[PDB]
RNA sequence: GGAUAGUGGCCUACCAUGGUUUCAACGGGUAACGGGGAAUAAGGGUUCGAUUCCGGAGAGGGAGCCUGAGAAACGGCUACCACAUCCAAGGAAGGCAGCAGGCGCGCAAAUUACCCAAUCCUAAUUCAGGGAGGUAGUGACAAUAAAUAACGAUACAGGG
RNA sequence: GCGGUAAUUCCAGCUCCAAUAGCGUAUAUUAUGUUGCAGUUAAAAAGCUCGUAGUUGAACUUUGGGCCCGGUUAACGGGGCCUUUCCUUCUGGCUAAACCAGGACUUUUACUUUGAAAAAAUUAGAGUGUUCAAAGCAGGCGUAUUGCUCGAAUAUAUUAGCAUGGAAUAAUAGAAUAGGACGUUUGGUUCUAUUUUGUUGGUUUCUAGGACCAUCGUAAUGAUUAAUAGGGACGGUCGGGGGCAUCAGUAUUCAAUUGUCAGAGGUGAAAUUCUUGGAUUUAUUGAAGACUAACUACUGCGAAAGCAUUUGCCAAGGACGUUUUCAUUAAUCAAGAACGAAAGUUAGGGGAUCGAAGAUGAUCAGAUACCGUCGUAGUCUUAACCAUAAACUAUGCCGACUAGGGAUCGGGUGGUGUUUUUUUAAUGACCCACUCGGCACCUUACGAGAAAUCAAAGUCUUUGGGUUCUGGGGGGAGUAUGGUCGCAAGGCUGAAACUUAAAGGAAUUGAGGUUUCCGUAGGUGAACCUGCGGAAGGAUCAUUA
């Protein structure tokens, strides 16, 4: 089930069998675009633009309404960050657990979980450098990762 | 000292038949010793 | 499913695994090292030459092998032919008391039991 | 993880026929599964199957009507020469007047007899009887 | 650049630091000449192949060379190592993994035979030469076919 | 004389049986698993997890229809057209960038068909009365007086190279900062001229063929889902998950003070031991270190080892819920690495209890009922090591399917269902129904197994989802040698010589001591005893629900 655990949960979302035009919306097709880029200029990464857009403004997904994904929209306007979202959050979690391990040398559970997180970062970074969204080497190391995430 | 795996040969059956026949030839030479 | 891999491009793993595993078989090891004939009483031979050392139960004799030097018991078929071997005779033995007397003093025991030949002394 | 959807489909069909079910559901779907099930359906080993279209991969519901003994895949898909077909046929079929082995050749997916008749050979895919 | 019949680090002077490898480099073992082929199988495999044909290597072990189109040739030469022959003691000569044949244990295994008639090879060449080869002799290698009896009359025993 | 004899039949005679110009005997051999083995208990799943190479990897892009001709037994197989569909590199013509005759092409592969080839012998096999046959390649027919004539086939060759048809199956590339495709849309740069100005050297124009830089268009202008795969984000939970700090609870030992007398401990029966300077007991107070009883369950958490007082802080995690994000990022894993009970090792710390070693008591056929007191190391902790356990579910991990039922943990959904609010509104708890993910349980065989038994140990003689590790009788033996790691203890790898064939094992039914073991440490009567930790490969009755 899980990549680094024995869990086998299946909890996920279910996209409906309707690829066009929820009937009760009848609002716009382009206004959502500058709403999204204003949210991105506010300092937000596409997951919470999606969450806040479906929680407040009633847009189910941007794929069904605008016809484009959120990351492609943000890259089309040049607002995409250097590192992708999930790699950024993985590096952030690794930095936090490494600070905790620096404070607590005898936390062997933190050692094991740090190894798990760093292996996950290695796998995702290899996939990103294979598809060439990162620089072709990108050299993940903790000393530059601490300055890179913050 | 070393391994018996490394000091092996390319043909088992030829060793088996030639070694059996050579043993028979070598025991053909045996006699009862006396003085000349 | 099973232990072995089943890929199209996985012949190397199967061949290496078989090569590694065949060494744990007794027949393969004793036929590649050439030491399978030391469990036999004769050594690598089918017949063994020996010296008639003593006359033993009643039919058998006690014969010392000339190659290694150890002494075994020998079966002399056709019990009257017990008297053909006398003392210090040069005999050629085959397996049957796990042994038996075949060729005494160069000639065969069947050529003496049927009075075809006579023993060279 | 799922390495071969055809193996899963044929295992589901075999289990449904063995326990005595009338119809079975298969997820995911494929073109190769559709063609293989048509090859079964032409010789009557199955009943009638229907493709349900969700946007993910599709599902196949097969109505069985008996007369199915054993169907399966041969993984990996070996390369079978045109003289090598009867070797597989003798190796994994009970007799000669019943039992089909199925090949994907460059002329499509078909049983072994149609491959003989067209004089075409390719990779093995499975078998049914 | 030299040398080669000629390419080539084959060798030399110079200059770079390269070349192989867990897809196993390198070292070691092999009672390892390789292949056509042989056996056991229904198939896959496994084992054998010194040996009637093709290719390679060697002529007791290294090394070098002459001649010639072609040899690093040994039924050609020179030297070293190991064996070993002759004698008048100064010296000379040697190489059966060619055909026979002998030794290698005091326990054992084909003829020191005949011929170029056949198949081919060599030369100056129809003609000469060829232990290449053929012929016969020799331990049941293996293999094929096949003698050592067939038909009666008489007396008993029968099925009757 | 009879009978018996571990005479493993001790020997000769009669009879029959098998093969036959051949027959016997000894030894070796026949009667590893891609196909096609096994790993709970017979040999065997690394203690656990991460992870490179290797192996494997969700779905999807031209299908369908009509037309003829057209080969073979109404059927099977072939090609050309149309259906938005035939795509490229050029010479000669019908013409007015649009057709015909023709030289050629997988973007790169893998795959498969066909063909050249691949040496004779050998193998299969056609023909042929060598008197048959093994063979051999012969031979056969006539006016047998000048002759005639059929042959010496054919098949196979399993890799690599060559040519060729197909395009399913499995990979790879193309337009995302347009630096994209296409044009009788125009300017400029840069190069070369098969020529004509007589041949040639050089100068120039025109003209012809390329590449390039900018501008006008031509177009449906260019991005497949979003896997009951995965990772990421978010909401509210949940837990004896971890680290740090802190708090509490009795208990044990010791100390102080007060009471009172002749014993207290211990065991089958004694003794050593403390005790009229008061043992033991009673009461108040204090200190030390260790551990978290009852609540505790066929409950929970963690990768395993393992984890139980309160509170705070730090980081982490599973499951659920989501019309959130990215779009294959995944599975298993040689190399390599993190953690790893207890015991053990080197230093610092305090050292209550227990306590290997040790000091001492009595050994009484029977110790069945083999002990007592004191007590070192150790037990606890910090900083470094070690890396083993019956590290066990004796059952690798990922994915799917297959049978009935009742509980229970965590999340979620519904209930004009219940209760506590002090007004019956949120919540909390309970009940009912459903659903996801767990810990297990009861019955049964659709099946499996040699059986005990198993919802997997099933989907298997009808045998293939992917992948790793292991095993191929028992001693000798996890011993010897070599290597590597460790301060050591020892860990990882790891034989052979010799020996057993009434040999090793798994499940069930027909004089003393006696639980069996594993890792580790120490010491000797009798191959034993004891200390720490772990397992059952050990026999759940009575009450309630």
């Amino acid at each position: 089930g899980r990549m680094h655990s024995a869990g086998k949960g299946i909890s996920s979302s279910a996209i409906p069998y309707s690829r066009n035009a929820p009937a009760w919306f009848k609002l716009s097709s382009e206004s959502v675009i500058e709403q999204i880029v204003k949210y991105a200029r506010k300092g937000l990464t596409p997951s919470q633009i999606g969450v806040l857009l479906r929680d407040a403004h009633g847009v189910t997904q941007a794929r069904v309404i605008t016809g484009n994904k959120i990351m492609r929209i943000l890259k089309s306007n040049g607002l995409a960050p250097e590192i992708p979202e999930d790699l950024y959050y993985l590096i952030k979690k690794a930095v936090s657990v490494r600070k905790h391990l620096e404070r607590n040398r005898k936390d062997k559970d933190a050692k094991f979980r740090l190894i798990l997180i760093e292996s996950r970062i290695h796998r995702l970074a290899r996939y990103y450098r294979t598809v060439a969204v990162l620089p072709p080497n990108w050299k993940y190391e903790s000393a530059t990762a601490s300055a890179l995430v913050n | 000292g070393h391994n018996a795996k490394a000091f092996a040969v390319a043909a088992p059956g030829k060793m088996a038949r030639t070694m059996q026949r050579s043993s028979d030839v070598n025991e053909r030479k045996l006699h009862v010793p006396m003085v000349d | 499913g099973k232990g072995k891999p089943r890929g199209l491009n996985s012949a190397r793993k199967l061949r290496v695994h078989r090569r590694n595993n065949r060494w744990a078989e007794n027949n393969y090891k004793k036929r590649l090292l050439g030491t399978a004939f030391k469990s036999s009483p004769f050594g690598g031979s089918s017949h063994a030459k020996g010296i008639v050392l003593e006359k033993l139960i009643r039919k058998c004799v006690r014969v010392q092998l000339i190659k290694n030097g150890k002494k075994v018991t020998a079966f002399v078929p056709n019990d009257g032919c017990l008297n053909f071997v006398d003392e210090n005779d040069e005999v050629l033995l085959a397996g049957f008391v796990r042994f038996k007397v075949v060729k005494v003093s160069g000639v065969s025991l069947l050529a003496l039991w049927k009075e075809k030949k006579e023993k060279p002394r | 993880t799922r390495s071969s959807v055809l193996a899963d489909a044929l295992n589901a069909i075999n289990n449904a026929e063995k326990t005595g079910k009338r119809q079975v559901l298969i997820r995911p779907s494929s073109k190769v599964i559709i063609k293989f099930l048509q090859v079964m359906q032409k010789h009557g080993y199955i009943g009638e199957f229907e493709y349900i279209d969700d946007h993910r991969s599709g599902k196949i519901v097969v109505q069985l009507n008996g007369r199915l003994n054993k169907c399966g895949v041969i993984s990996p898909r070996f390369n079978v020469k045109i003289g090598d077909i009867e070797k597989w046929t003798a190796n994994l079929l009970p007799a000669r007047q019943f039992g089909y082995v199925i090949l994907t050749t460059s002329a499509g997916i078909m049983d072994h007899e149609e491959a003989r008749r067209k004089h075409v050979s390719g990779k093995i895919l499975g078998f049914v009887y």
